[PDB]
RNA sequence: AUAUACCGCCAUCUUCAGCAAACCCUGAUGAAGGCUACAAAGUAAGCGCAAGUACCCACGUAAAGACGUUAGGUCAAGGUGUAGCC
């Protein structure tokens, strides 16, 4: 759905829960230290790539400056800064988004 | 060290049975033998077949009801008569159990030109003697 | 011969080769191992590849209260019966041999960051799955004897926590590793170290302190700081419940004296009610957020002291010349700000 | 909850059981609880407590031993009045009789003998799943004979237990929890704590006893 | 062919007496150890020893003789994993 219900569906807080989105994904790389800059994108040519972060293995979700629940978690409540891509865990296409699209 | 028809001490959780746990020197001492004819007394004869065709026996009816016994069986031949005595799980149904017996006694008895009966005894747990 | 055939349990030993010099000494083999399987349990007694029908064990005996006759299987029927009996092997064979997936904790092919879930429930009957277990370390330690020689004995360090403020750490030992997690699971269920915290998610203050050559640094944080620590620091940190701190380590590397010593110091931190208990002054608190406003966090118990402090200038005080260097601006490395894993 | 509120009416009063005209100084130097062991004898914690030193002697302050045992006293008489379990210790092979008579007529136990290995660690497997282990640990003897601390305050101390030692010079005060210095080798000492004890826990147990009477009555 | 896959069966110290699941404790919670009887932290399942059974006894002789070492011997008692002739 192109609107923002899918978040208050419940099939959102059965899949989530009280945690945010980045909680659940975790990385796999190198040793020690991860790179310091995420993947450029998750999907190429109709095509999703192994290991692909949250926002983009669910289809359904929708980024836009209008879901405010759905990209407010990734910003401090209490620190108004963003975390960085690795940090939240998403490739730095849809990072860049979510950034113009808070902004 | 001698290993002989013996259980290995293990950590503590292998359930064993009277005779599957005591020695083979202990067979006269603290056992009774699972067999009782007369071919190994002074005089008699045919001991050779007694054995052979008693082992067969037991492979064959160990076999023809698998899963089921948890112990060795109970020969015991009166002249002419031999009879079976066997012990056995309830997890299968008495019709298989008595349609294996019908079947089991006539092939016996048409085989061995004999007599025969064979009894079972049911348990729903097998008696285990120690914990080794 | 017939004869000759034997039971199988005997037959799997000889194939399985459990005991051995393969297996005796440790060197153990090439990672080849053929799985226990079990044909009894899977087909039922009565078919073969004659397909008689038999009322008594292979069709139920009686049908519209009429008595069975023995019948004959065709041969697409048995075709098809063994057809149906190949796949289900195939499914009993792909459901046997499958992936296992154990969480990745620090790394693969390592016990760090991996929990066993809460302890077991004790005898008298204490179930605690409030708690949450984690393994430390893992090692194969080794110690010779004479009948034998080289015996590995596997140790084992283990933490637990309510994420609560109580937590406690212990130490396993024994040959088997299972049996190994669970002793060191109930020495530490046993063994408990509880730890106050200033607002439920860091120190009262920063703390400095050595431990066997073993140098380590708290350093108390703000909301929204994370924890930037060592792994087995921010692993203690998720089970004891505080979510945002720093921490330091130098000199020697040793994972039971380090959490020794982050457990005696992190019990040793004296509470600022019981400071201003025994000072007779009034805690305040400032922010960098809040405008210049005293915040009172703790009062003294006991009447107030009549006059305040004096003043402490150019104090005798032992500190550290990193931190010098950090706040002066002049110090340098690639490694010290990195874009490291989600806290 | 008129229980609990009885459990709790003990609390607020002080001196609530009379243990204090029990005891005065005057029998404490009567039966010579304030001698102690030699300076070389002397222990740091044990510093404190003594009053002095004469001809290589110490002697014991005895306010300080006064105040001390009240308070020994009187907490052993509130879980006593809560039917708290008590067990009493003295490795000193001395006065074994006395202390299982009087343990037997207070109806309190006791274990004089050697003392086993983990026996209140490992009682679970020893006794049985279900053993209520003591609520209250005495000692009459803090040391062993070979003059180290008895392994009962360091389980006392571990399993949460609470622990009231009588202390001599040499005996180490910092783990028992209402440590009352006294004289550990006197005679006439040990047989005014055991009278003590039985006074105080007979008293708690028929208080308890007519209180309750009282309440099936009311 | 592989006893260097093994089962099964035995030599070995053994003309030993230790082996030990399961708990606790000490060492700053390290590898490890846990003994003092006028006794100081060890408790012990179970195995073995032993006892009893066999010969003429209760002694004696046989039998029994664990945990493990020699990648000990034996794919040739027999079967069987792997590789081969087929
Ligand atoms: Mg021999
Ligand atoms: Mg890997
Ligand atoms: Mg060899
Ligand atoms: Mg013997
Ligand atoms: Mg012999
Ligand atoms: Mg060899
Ligand atoms: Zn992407
Ligand atoms: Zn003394």
């Amino acid at each position: 759905d192109e609107p923002w219900k899918y978040l208050e569906s419940e099939e959102y807080q059965e899949r989530y829960g009280s945690r945010p989105v980045w909680a659940d994904y975790r990385r796999n790389h190198k040793g020690g230290v991860p790179p310091q800059r995420t993947r450029k994108t998750c999907i190429r040519r109709n095509k999703v790539v192994g290991n692909p972060c949250p926002i983009c293995r669910d289809h359904k979700l929708h980024v836009d400056f209008r879901n405010v629940k759905l990209l407010e978690q990734f910003v401090c409540a209490h620190t108004g800064i963003i975390f960085y891509a690795p940090y939240t865990g998403v490739c730095v296409k849809q990072h860049k988004r979510l950034t113009q699209a808070i902004q | 060290k001698n290993r002989a028809a013996r259980v290995r001490v293990s950590k503590g959780d292998k359930p064993v049975t009277y005779e599957e746990a005591h020695a083979p020197h202990y067979i006269a001492h603290r056992k009774g033998w699972l067999s009782l004819h007369t071919g190994n007394l002074d005089g008699e004869d045919h001991a050779a077949e007694r054995t052979v065709e008693d082992v067969f026996l037991r492979k064959f009816m160990w076999g023809t009801f698998p899963g089921c016994l948890a112990d060795q069986l109970v020969l015991k031949r009166r002249g002419n008569q031999l009879e079976i005595c066997a012990v056995v799980l309830r997890q299968l149904s008495p019709h298989k159990y008595y349609f294996l017996v019908g079947y089991s006694e006539t092939l016996l008895s048409y085989f061995y030109k004999c007599p025969v009966r064979l009894h079972l005894q049911t348990v729903p747990s097998k008696v285990v003697y120690k914990y080794l | 011969s017939f004869f000759t055939k034997l039971t199988a349990d005997e037959l799997w030993k000889g194939a399985l080769a459990e005991t051995g010099a393969g297996a005796k000494k440790g060197r153990g083999k090439r990672t080849k191992k053929k799985k226990r399987k079990d044909l009894n349990r899977g087909q039922i007694i009565g078919e073969g590849r004659y397909g008689f029908l038999w009322p008594g064990l292979n069709v139920p005996l009686m049908k519209n209260g009429a008595v069975q006759t023995i019948a004959q299987r065709s041969k697409e029927e048995q075709e098809k019966v063994e057809a149906d009996m190949i796949q289900q092997r195939e499914e009993w064979d792909r459901k046997k041999k499958m992936k296992v997936k154990r969480e990745r904790g620090w790394s693969g092919n390592s016990w760090g960051g991996i929990s066993l879930g809460p302890p077991d429930p004790g005898p008298c009957g204490e179930t605690y799955e409030d708690f949450d277990t984690r393994i430390l370390e893992v090692r194969n330690v080794f110690t010779m004897t004479a009948k034998e020689g080289r015996k590995k004995s596997i140790r084992v360090l283990v933490a637990v926590g309510n994420g609560k403020g109580a937590a406690g750490f212990s130490i396993g030992k024994a040959t088997d590793r299972m049996d190994a997690f669970r002793k060191a699971k109930n020495r530490a269920v046993h063994h408990l170290h509880y730890i106050e915290r200033y607002e439920d998610h860091t120190i009262f203050h920063d703390i400095s302190l050595r431990f066997k050559r073993t140098h380590i640094k708290m350093k108390k944080q703000p909301k929204g700081y994370g924890l930037r620590c060592h792994r087995a620091i921010i692993t203690i940190c998720r089970l004891i419940g505080i979510k945002d701190m720093y921490a330091k380590v130098s000199g020697s590397i040793n994972m039971l004296s380090l959490t020794q010593g982050l457990f005696r110091g992190l019990s040793r931190q004296e509470t600022h009610q019981q400071l201003a208990d025994k000072k007779g002054l009034h805690v305040v608190e400032i922010r960098e957020e809040c405008g210049p406003l005293p915040i009172v966090v703790a009062s003294p118990r006991g009447p107030l002291r009549k006059d305040p402090e004096p003043e402490d200038e150019v104090p005798d005080v032992k500190l550290d010349w990193e931190d010098v260097k950090t706040a002066q601006g002049m110090k340098r490395s690639v490694w010290s700000n990195l874009k490291r894993a989600a806290t | 909850d008129f229980n609990d509120k009885i459990l709790n009416e003990p609390l607020k009063h002080s001196d609530f059981f009379n243990v204090k005209e029990l005891f005065s100084v005057r029998s404490l130097f009567d039966a010579r609880v304030h001698l102690g062991h030699k300076a070389g004898c002397r222990h740091r914690f044990m510093e404190p407590y003594i009053f002095g030193s004469r001809l290589d002697h110490d002697i014991i302050d005895l306010e300080q031993t006064a105040t001390h045992l009240q308070l020994a006293l009187n907490f052993t008489a509130h879980m006593a009045y809560r039917k708290g379990i008590i067990l009493f210790i003295s490795r000193n092979r001395q006065f074994s009789y006395l202390i299982e008579n009087m343990a037997r007529d207070c109806g309190e136990y006791a274990h004089t003998r050697y003392f086993r290995g983990g026996m209140l660690t490992n009682a679970r497997l020893l006794f049985g799943p279900t053993v209520r282990l003591p609520d209250l640990i005495i000692f009459l003897h803090t040391l062993n004979n070979i003059f180290e601390p008895h392994v009962a305050v360091r389980d006392a101390a571990k399993m949460n237990i609470p622990t009231v030692g009588i202390v001599d010079t040499n005996c180490n005060p910092c783990l028992i929890t209402y440590p009352v210095p006294g004289n550990d080798d006197s005679p006439l000492a040990v047989h005014l704590y055991c009278r003590l004890f039985q006074t105080a826990i007979t008293r708690a147990k028929e208080k308890r006893q007519q209180v309750e009477a009282l309440y099936r009555l009311q």
